[PDB]
């Protein structure tokens, strides 16, 4: 248990805990993280039968900022950036766990790249005829948004009347769960239900009803290009997608009562070179202008202490089965081949 | 896909450097290529091919 | 700044590398100004860069700034492996240099692409032969 | 005194094509654009078609200047492969050697 | 070969060079002094001094390679080793304490023992006698036994019976069966042994 | 237009517009009625922020320009 910490409350993590793995309970894993966790990290949780996250400085720095958030001031945009596989997604997840345990309302977009590529059913929106709806993507998110924020969905009550069809319409004063249920049940109305959820939460957080975290991973997708094409194969712009149009509005700092934490990702990005990782390189001019002013937070490769704790956590779980891996010579080869990159180390240790 | 400023600057540069000024499609641009080179029949390699 | 370093060259197929090996370092390799794991995403290529330093038990003890041009991904890793091994010979014992030479770490690989001949399909591949 | 009647026919074609090149270029330019009226472009189509057949440059053939061979000619020397090799193998072409590598 | 016959093969063993001089025999000492005067070939890009280097897995990877695509072949290999390890960890977690002792979780151990279980002890050579070809039982050299085990495993995984099953899934499943002395590849070995025993009376047809 | 400009000018840019709006909301949250454009945009902190943004927009983006931009924004937003 040299690599482990007994403090499992994300609100009590400090610099003494750097490098140590804290356990996320199975209940929190089902509730807080129905989505968002890296695909390969989810494999580890299944294989090890436990979810343990290393307390690192990027999350510690962002947790410190979120503990001192002035809820009166406009929401501050925090952008996690860093090279491929340094741990931007899992740093964001550690922060989502903190706010989730403090009864914040969580708006977790696990990967915004999925909304701008590989869409089978791109339907024209009824609310606005120049925009496109993404029924499958919207319904998928709504189901998970319901799971995370089931406690609050009854308390929050819509402040307008929303016309779904000629026959159906949500009335003022009903719980927001009804809007979420409509989108889930009727998938043709899912995109508009997402827009309404976003519209209501932004308005009602400023009124001081709840604290709202906007956690968007892969945020560079919002102001880039798309691989979605029209009937005539003309390229579609991200602004034309209604689902993206509504998320962009959440990114502006014209509301208060919460924070906006985002993470960049070149993985899954469109029309970006492999080694692009800096904010302006990935966001572009339009993306940088939308977020400016924002607080960049660097995520780097493991430091010597962090690297040793990761090897010890794998050794404690018996994941390293090669007889030379526990030795000092094996550890030096592990460090060189990964260069302490968390993602490269995990992938090489997966078959060793 | 050009701004008015960019379009008008390109038209000024084209006038300065002696290039086509009016908007011309690729088909009609062949007239420029035809009169900028010698016809193949007029080249010394062609008509003086044989001793 | 007074830091001791050695410089050597390495050639593999059409790739040509120039390596500067510093006597003391942390194990940082820069290839054309880029971190080696970013320059060589393929694992096999990074294993070739480890072989010279691992063979003499000096992983994490030197810094390397190398420049490589020409060839493909694997040839460039081979050219750098040779340039690094030759320059690293300045900071090891004579006996260790002989072990490096007997492990094939200091020989220029002469295997280069053979030319295609006329009347054949490839360098060796012949056209289909028809007895009748 | 040309190598054969075929070479002689190509000599006449190269001469006629040279004489008509300017007229053909001028008329062809009228046809190779979308600016001028189609009525005018149709009259130009007839005019270039009424010119003698041997003024058409596509009818010229690059024959070997020594033997009149219509194929296997190297354009830089205007010689057939057989004639070129005969001169090359005797060391009579400056700087041309057998290639080995 | 672009190497002259004088060039010798590189020896890549860290421990061999570090051996104390006193332990060296007189013949071993001569071999080391002679090598100092001999030309050596450049080490190939495959094998290195890494402690994780496994020659058998490297050979198996090359036999899987198609059209020189070693990256893809290596990707399939590491995915297979990971798949085997994950399956054994799941089996280990769901087993009782007594059963857990007998469950192997080292993928390399499973890979080596699965291939050893598929190695045929006897072979068949076609011998033409009196215009008739006879399958004659013959002893197989060690290299051929090991090569046949790998070829049978790869051929079985490439068979069209497996529908839209990715190679790492197919290979990991087959390796685990062979590790337990089951599956079609083990059956192929048994068929060869049974065919050779049936033709035992033809063994005299062999002249070596 | 600004797209035609080959040199980024911070004046009349989105950065100046966005930082001005953010600072005005911050003043309103404190219940301060000092909303003078000139004063807000004349502070030394704004000069550091202007310098950082211009470097990022006109020069090669690196880890040191991003860190300088971070510290300038943290001061203007009262994030410590
Ligand atoms: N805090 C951490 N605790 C445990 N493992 C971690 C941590 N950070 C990173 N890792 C390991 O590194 C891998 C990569 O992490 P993550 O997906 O967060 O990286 P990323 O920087 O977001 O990647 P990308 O650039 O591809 O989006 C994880 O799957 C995990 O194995
Ligand atoms: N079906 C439906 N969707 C609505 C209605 N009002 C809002 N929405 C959705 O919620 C989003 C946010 O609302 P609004 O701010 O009015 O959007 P805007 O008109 O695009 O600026 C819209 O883009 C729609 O997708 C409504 O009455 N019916
Ligand atoms: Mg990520
Ligand atoms: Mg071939
Ligand atoms: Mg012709």
């Amino acid at each position: 248990a040299i690599s482990r910490t007994n403090e499992n409350d994300p609100a009590k993590h400090g610099d003494q805990h750097e490098g140590q793995h804290y356990n996320i309970s199975p209940q929190d894993l089902e509730t807080v993280f129905p989505h968002g966790l890296p695909p390969r990290f989810v494999m580890q949780v299944k294989t090890f039968s436990e979810a343990c996250l290393m307390v690192r400085k990027p999350a510690l720095e962002l947790l410190h900022y979120l503990k001192n958030t002035s809820f009166a001031y406009p929401a501050i945009r925090y952008l996690l950036y860093g090279e491929k596989g340094t741990g931007k997604t899992l740093s964001l997840c550690h922060v989502i766990h903190f706010c989730a345990k403090q009864d914040w309302l969580i708006l977790h977009i696990p990967d915004a790249h999925l909304w701008v590529k590989n869409c089978r059913d791109l339907l024209q929106s009824s609310y606005n005829k120049q925009r496109f709806d993404q029924p499958l993507e919207a319904s998928t998110w709504l189901k998970n948004f319901k799971t995370t924020n089931e406690r609050f969905l009854n308390q929050i009550k819509v402040q307008e009347k929303y016309v779904w069809n000629k026959r159906e319409s949500t009335e003022k004063g009903s719980p927001l769960g009804e809007v979420v249920e409509q989108g889930i049940t009727r998938v043709r109305n899912a995109t508009d239900a997402v827009g309404i959820v976003l519209k209501e939460l932004k308005r009602q957080s400023s009124l001081g009803m709840f604290h709202l975290l906007v956690a968007v991973d892969g945020i560079n997708a919002l102001w880039g290009r798309t691989t979605l094409k029209r009937e005539d194969k003309s390229p579609i712009a991200p602004e034309e997608l209604a689902l993206v149009h509504n998320l962009r509005k959440m990114m502006k700092n014209d509301w208060h009562g919460g924070a906006i934490v985002s993470a960049l990702s070149q993985t899954g990005s469109l029309f970006k070179p492999r080694k692009a990782y800096l904010p302006q390189e990935l966001l572009g001019k339009e993306g940088f202008d939308a977020l400016d002013p924002f607080i960049p937070i660097l995520v780097s490769n493991y430091n010597p202490k962090e690297f040793e704790s990761c090897i010890q956590y794998y050794l404690e779980n018996n994941w390293l089965q090669h007889e030379k891996a526990p030795t000092e010579e094996g550890k030096k080869e592990l460090l060189f081949l990964s260069n302490a990159n968390p993602s490269l180390l995990e992938r090489h240790c997966a078959y060793l | 896909s050009l701004s008015e400023y960019a379009f008008r600057m390109s038209r000024l540069s084209a006038r300065l450097f002696g290039e086509v000024t009016r908007p011309t499609n690729s088909k009609s641009m062949k007239v420029v290529k035809l009169f900028s080179e010698l016809p193949l029949a007029k080249k010394k390699e062609t008509y003086d091919w044989y001793p | 700044q007074g830091m001791a370093f050695s410089k050597s060259e390495g050639k593999r197929k059409t790739a040509k590398a120039e390596a500067i090996v510093y006597k003391h370092g942390s194990g940082r390799i820069k290839v054309n100004g880029i971190d080696y794991q970013l320059y060589f995403p393929i694992t096999q290529d990074r294993e070739q860069l480890m072989f010279p330093f691992h063979f003499v038990d000096r992983l994490g003890k030197h810094d390397v700034t190398c420049t490589v041009s020409g060839g493909g991904r694997s040839a460039q890793a081979g050219a750098i492996r040779l340039a690094m091994a030759k320059a690293l010979c300045s900071f090891v014992t004579e006996d260790e240099v002989e072990w490096m030479r007997q492990a094939g770490l200091l020989t220029t690989d002469p295997r280069v692409r053979e030319r295609k001949k006329p009347g054949q399909e490839g360098a060796r591949r012949k056209f289909t032969w028809k007895k009748r | 005194h040309y190598v054969d009647w075929r070479m002689w026919r190509d000599v006449k074609r190269r001469k006629m094509a040279y004489e008509y090149a300017d007229e053909r270029l001028r008329i062809n330019s009228l046809r190779k654009n979308t600016i001028l009226p189609k009525i005018l472009q149709d009259v130009a189509d007839e005019e270039i078609a009424a010119l003698p057949r041997d003024s058409c440059p596509v009818r010229i053939r690059n024959r070997c200047v020594m033997t009149s061979r219509p194929r296997g000619v190297k354009r830089r020397w205007r010689l057939s492969r057989i004639v070129f090799r005969h001169l090359a193998d005797h060391g009579q072409l400056s700087g041309i050697q057998r290639a080995t590598w | 070969s672009r190497y002259s016959p004088e060039f010798k093969d590189p020896l890549i063993d860290k421990e061999y060079y570090r051996k104390p001089v006193e332990e060296l025999t007189e013949e071993e000492k001569y071999v080391r002094e002679l090598k100092k005067t001999q030309l050596i070939k450049a080490a190939p890009a495959g094998k290195t001094s890494s402690v994780f280097e496994d020659p058998v897995i490297s050979k198996f990877t090359n036999m899987m390679m198609i059209g020189g695509n070693k990256v893809l072949a290596r990707s399939l290999m590491i995915q297979t080793l990971e798949a085997v390890k994950r399956k054994q960890f799941e089996k280990y977690h769901a087993a009782s304490a007594e059963e857990q002792a007998t469950i192997e979780r080292n993928p390399y151990t499973i890979f080596h023992q699965a291939l050893k279980n598929c190695e045929p002890m006897i072979g068949l050579v076609p011998i033409l006698k009196g215009g008739r070809f006879y399958q004659v039982p013959v002893p197989l050299p060690d290299r051929r036994r090991r090569f046949l085990a790998m070829k049978w495993m790869i051929t079985e995984c490439r068979d069209k019976k497996h529908q839209r099953t990715l190679m790492p899934e197919k290979l990991s499943h087959k390796l685990l069966e062979a590790f337990h002395n089951q599956g079609p590849v083990i059956k192929r070995k048994h068929d060869l042994h049974k065919m050779a025993e049936a033709n035992r009376a033809l063994a005299h047809y062999r002249w070596w | 237009t600004e797209a035609d400009m080959e040199e980024y000018i911070w004046e009349n840019s989105s950065s100046e517009r966005n930082i001005l709006e953010t600072l005005l909301q911050m003043k309103a949250a404190e219940k301060n009625m000092e909303i003078n454009k000139e004063e807000l945009l004349g502070t030394k902190e704004i000069e550091e922020y202007k310098k950082s943004v211009v470097s990022l927009k006109n020069e090669e983006e690196n880890e040191n320009s991003i860190s300088q931009y971070k510290e300038s924004v943290k001061r203007l937003l009262n994030v410590t």
